[PDB]
């Protein structure tokens, strides 16, 4: 035991007549690739993993349509005869970026970005669904959007809660992951995402903080970075680069704007861009709203000052104060919160703690 | 109202957009649209009923004189019930119109259509009570066809109804073996369900219509099944002072008599929780038809043990499937006791993941080396979950669709149109109450559909007849409102 | 995944109440009827012993020379491309005596040594990146030793330890505890 | 002879090589594709001089 035992209801369920019905009528195949489609009839070139090149033809049931070069095949263990097409290998690592579970936030969690999100769903959320609208006229819909912003706005909220109602199939991307050891494999990542994608009709790709693979083209004469850059080059000629993108729809968001290649912020990749402001007045007395729902409250209470108390506080900001004025309730044992437990939390999060930050010294994008 | 119009966003649904995320079924085909029927029919079952409450949410209506002509000349007949669904629970609103167009040819397409008003009808419990008086002079009226239709409505809307007159009077159109079977026998499930008292003269009365057959229909007729069903649930309740005049009267019948005298004990012995009245049902019995020819039922013995163990204290229910599993299926007969799929899913379907779903269900879910096998457990699973709520669902569901019997067609709408039919929003379909160990008699009804589909005569492989697995439908809603005299509104919080 | 002890952890009577006895005897009933239920088909159908035959013929079918190999992708059901030992790929056929649930994409497979298909998962090694941080106990450390710093050890009390042992505060204000 | 001819040819199955020398000692040695060198005496269904190096 310890290595298979399934339910053993299943294994009679398994048929082990048919098991051994399909554990010998059944020939084991080896994986291949084709590499030329020798003409005179058939004559297939094929590319064992490593064994050897051997000259294959077919045994009867492939249609010759069926099989094309450069596709993965199954061959035969003993004669090696093609007998049934194999998909692309598709890197595990590339195939991992995949969400396949929804995040749990949707367009009603953030609060102040009512533009923002306008102008991010006519980009990634009306092109794909109702598709026809735009048919009726000519406009090829802009494919790509930046957000950028002071950190704690909001960036990733609005991409994660696009995940959430989006039909297409959604493909993380972290921006540290396209950085590998070898020269080379930090495009393949790069050239498989998209091959992938084009595999589905709809597809959305976020690349997350692209910062440490989107920098400028910088030569110092002294070897500087050069396979982040020859990565970022990748991406740049996969979203228009003498070959139609696809549907494929890119969804960067940066933290430092100021920092890209002036060759990744043009229309055509990355079109639109979306700037991720700290809130306004009747922005931050909104974040409030959405982050104190599902907690006790004073009801009577002047949430329009506490906004009015934190200035320059980004979306982040007012959820600690939020998530901590209700912690100084529960040191007093009390289960109700009160006007006075907010203020002191906003005297913590908002004032106490300013010595860090990040708002000050990232507003100018440096 | 505090729907749409208060909250500000409003977007649109369109069904094209998840009807197929998977792209690898549209690849190499590259288009080469047909005009089978068989696809266009499957496919309108899917959008009909996710359109229900979208008034203004409808885009195939107006210009859908394209799609009947895309299909063969009998397959609108089961295509024009459908119709019906769409205007959910409207009195007199689609009536309106449809009075006036009344004096038109093409009469074969009316006959579908009276489908549709039974479940329209079912529920409102209307004080006039209309559906007789809007339903009878058909049924009454000399044809086969046009009333053929009117006999799946009446009993459907008439579930709380149980005034005697409808019931004797329904008795001699399918008491008249002179018309079609299908319409006596598919009117028999509707009156069971109908009187769930006594009934002592119809249910009597019932026995005798089915006595007096020959050995050959009574022997072979794959849709007796029912009237045990409809008898059990009318004589639920009866102690031994009952049944003795039944038992006593039914012995010098033919041996079919133990055949149906199984299933009304265990609906008389609602709670009768023990292990002294269990063990015979799948010994005794089992044992004993191993010397004989006779069959098909050991079947129904296994799926009835789910009565008085619903609610074992919340305790119970895990150890019971547990030994389904190893006992009907571990080295149980090769067809009859490995066809015990549907018990599963009747004891417990509300949807509950990881637990009670993935081990015990989803494993014998691709069983690909019996296509037939597959169709037992493919609707079993979207009876269980079918309205969860829980968005970690479909992940499973793409596990087989575009990945198994995909080239054969009777495979292929045993999962689309079930399958994808799992994303229905704002439904519930649990019937237990808050205690959760009161449980509700009329609400009891979602049972019919677990031996039909075995057989598929005319049921649901052979196209004409497809309401049957529409009917069984029967719970609440799962919003809940709040409001004031004055409509002040709040916004009280709820965990 | 299932856990071999508690089969019903309701405590709630947490007393003598006589809750406790009604289930206890509920099962009692339930294995006195698959004593006879289990031995007795055992007799008529000798086919399968399920202690002695069913893991018999299992290993036949099995080899002697069990192999160890990466399962590299999930190709449909029944169905998967296992790597050989050194380089090779292989369009192996799963058998279904596997769970076939923990066919994870790169973990580990056994395979037949001739006819080479899917016979069995392999629980993967404890890596040794997860050794190397596994604090088993903290040595000799107490809360109390600490000493001195008093206001400063509320906040850590109150962000990673209270969450765990009375999650109610953080449960009834609806407010997340601090990341 | 044809007859014998395919015979050995209905052996689809090839091992693709490459010529490393054609000795005119009219011989060639191959490397076929796994690592493994030869010395086909006769160079055989084709011409000597079609093939180079
Ligand atoms: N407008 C908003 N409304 C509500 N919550 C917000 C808003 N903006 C930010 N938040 C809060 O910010 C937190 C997550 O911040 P997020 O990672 O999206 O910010 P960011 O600035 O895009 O990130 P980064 O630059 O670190 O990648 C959440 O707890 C969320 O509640
Ligand atoms: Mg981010
Ligand atoms: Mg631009």
């Amino acid at each position: 035991s310890d290595t298979g035992l399934a339910p053993p209801a299943l294994w009679d369920l398994a048929a082990d007549k048919q098991t051994l019905q399909s554990e010998q009528p059944l020939q084991v195949a080896r994986c291949t690739k084709i590499i030329n489609a020798d003409s005179e009839d058939p004559k297939y070139i094929i590319n064992v993993k490593q064994f050897a090149k051997f000259v294959v033809d077919l045994s009867d049931q492939v249609a010759p349509t069926d099989i094309e070069e450069g596709m993965r095949v199954g061959v035969d263990r003993n004669k090696y005869q093609i007998h049934i097409p194999l998909p692309p290998k598709i890197d595990p690592t590339v195939t991992m970026m995949q969400v396949e579970e929804k995040p749990d936030v949707t367009y009603s969690d953030v609060g102040g970005c009512k533009e923002q999100i306008e102008k991010l769903r006519e980009v990634v959320e009306t092109p794909l669904l109702h598709p026809e609208r735009f048919v009726n006229l000519g406009i090829e819909p802009p494919k790509g959007v930046l957000l950028f912003g002071p950190p704690g706005t909001g960036k990733t909220l609005c991409a994660r809660a696009v995940a959430n109602r989006t039909d297409a199939c959604f493909i993380r991307v972290i921006g540290s992951e396209l950085v590998q050891k070898y020269v080379g494999e930090g495009a393949r990542m790069v050239r498989e995402l998209f091959e992938m994608a084009r595999t589905k009709k709809a597809c959305l790709i976020f690349f997350d903080e692209i910062d440490a693979i989107g920098g400028a083209r910088f030569d110092d004469g002294a070897g500087g970075d050069n396979e982040v850059q020859r990565t970022m080059l990748e991406l740049i000629n996969q979203l228009d680069g003498f070959d139609p993108r696809g549907n494929i729809k890119v969804l960067m968001a940066t933290n430092r704007p100021d920092t890209l290649d002036p060759a990744l912020m043009r229309p055509g990749r990355l079109d639109r861009k979306i700037e991720f402001s700290l809130p306004d007045l009747e922005g931050r007395t909104h974040i409030f709203k959405i982050h104190a729902r599902s907690m006790s409250v004073e009801r009577d209470i002047r949430f329009e000052l506490l906004a009015r108390l934190c200035p320059n506080s980004t979306g982040a900001e007012i959820r600690s104060v939020c998530t901590e004025a209700g912690m100084f309730a529960i040191r007093a044992r009390r289960k109700i919160a009160t006007e006075k437990d907010f203020l002191e939390a906003v005297n913590k999060v908002i004032k106490s703690y300013a010595k860090f930050s990040a708002t000050p010294r990232y507003m100018t994008y440096n | 109202a505090l729907a749409r119009e208060l909250d500000i966003m409003e977007p649109k649904v369109p069904d094209d957009i998840y009807k197929t995320h998977l792209e690898n079924n549209r690849f190499g085909g590259s288009g080469s649209q047909v005009d089978s029927a068989r696809m266009n029919l499957a496919s309108s079952f899917v959008n009909g009923f996710v359109n229900a409450a979208f008034g203004q949410d409808k885009l195939l209506t107006d210009d859908g004189n394209k799609w009947l002509y895309k299909n063969k000349d009998h397959g609108m007949l089961s295509a024009a019930a459908s119709l019906g669904m769409i205007l959910l629970w409207d009195v007199d609103g689609g009536l309106t119109q449809i009075d006036k167009y009344l004096y038109s040819s093409e009469d074969y397409i009316k006959s579908g259509a009276l489908l549709a008003c039974g479940i329209v009808n079912s529920g409102v419990r209307n004080e006039c009570d209309p559906a007789l008086a809007l339903l009878s002079d058909y049924v009454l009226h000399n044809s086969n066809t046009m009333r053929l239709g009117s006999i799946f409505g009446l009993g459907l809307a008439y579930a709380g109804s149980n005034r005697e007159d409808v019931l004797t009077l329904l008795l001699p159109v399918m008491g008249d073996s002179k018309s079609s079977m299908e319409v006596a026998g598919v009117t028999a499930l509707a009156c069971g369900m109908i009187a769930v008292g006594s009934c002592n003269g119809d249910v009597t009365s019932t026995i005798l219509q089915t006595i007096m057959e020959k050995s050959e229909t009574e022997l072979k007729d794959t849709y007796a099944r029912w009237l045990p069903l409809g008898l059990g649930l009318n004589h639920l309740g009866k102690g031994e002072a009952i049944e003795a005049i039944l038992a006593a009267l039914e012995v010098v019948s033919e041996p079919f008599r133990s055949f149906a005298n199984t299933l009304v004990d265990v609906c008389a012995y609602a709670g009768s929780g023990n292990v002294l009245k269990v063990q015979q049902l799948l010994h005794i019995c089992s044992e004993h038809f191993d010397s004989k020819e006779k069959e098909e039922d050991k079947d129904k013995k296994e799926k009835k043990d789910k009565d008085k163990k619903e609610a074992p204290a919340d305790m119970g229910a895990h150890q019971g499937v547990a030994v389904l599993g190893i006992a009907l299926i571990a080295m149980g007969e090769e067809i009859g006791a490995e066809m015990a799929l549907r018990t599963f899913g009747h004891l417990l379907r509300y949807g509950e993941p990881t637990l009670r779903r993935a081990v015990p269900l989803a494993l014998a879910l691709i069983s690909v080396s019996n296509p037939r096998l597959n169709i037992l457990d493919t609707l079993s699973k979207f009876s269980h979950d079918a309205d969860p709520e829980v968005s970690y669902n479909s992940i499973f569901a793409m596990g087989m669709v575009g990945s198994g019997t995909n080239n054969a067609r009777l495979a292929a709408m045993l999962r689309q149109l079930a399958q994808y039919h799992a994303k229905d929003p704002n439904n519930l379909f649990m019937v237990r109450l808050a205690q959760g160990l009161t449980h509700l008699g009329k609400g009891t009804l979602t049972l019919c559909p677990y031996h039909s589909d075995r057989q598929l005569m005319s049921q649901v492989a052979v196209a004409g007849l497809l309401t049957v697995l529409v009917s069984f439908l029967d719970v609440r809603n799962i919003i809940l409102g709040k409001s004031h005299y004055v409509l002040y509104g709040l916004v009280a919080a709820m965990q | 995944g299932p856990d071999a002890a508690s089969k019903l952890p309701l405590v709630t009577p947490h007393t003598q109440c006589r809750l406790k006895l009604l289930k206890l005897e509920r099962i009692k009933d339930y294995l006195l009827m698959e004593e006879e239920f289990i031995r007795n088909q055992e007799q008529m159908k000798p086919l399968e012993e399920k202690q002695e035959e069913e893991r018999s013929k299992v290993d036949d079918l099995r080899g002697t020379p069990m192999s160890v190999g990466t399962l590299e992708e999930i190709i449909d059901d029944n169905h998967a491309i296992v790597s050989t030992s050194v380089g090779s790929e292989h369009y192996v056929s799963i058998l279904s005596f596997v769970d076939k649930d923990l066919l994870e994409p790169g973990c580990s497979v056994l395979l037949n040594h001739k006819v080479h298909a899917v016979i069995g998962v392999l629980m993967d090694d404890t890596d040794p990146l997860v050794t190397v941080m596994k604090v088993e106990k903290a040595p000799q450390e107490t809360y109390a030793d600490i000493g001195g710093l008093d206001n400063q050890i509320q906040e850590i009390k109150e962000s990673v330890e209270l969450p765990l042992t009375h999650p109610e505060y953080y449960e009834e204000m609806g407010i997340k505890p601090p990341k | 002879e044809n007859s014998e001819k395919i015979k050995v040819n209905k052996t689809l199955p090839y091992l693709v090589s490459n010529v490393i020398e054609l000795l005119d000692v009219k011989c060639a040695v191959i490397k076929t594709s796994t690592r493994q060198t030869y010395f086909l005496p006769v160079i055989g269904l084709v011409d000597a001089e079609k093939l180079k190096p």
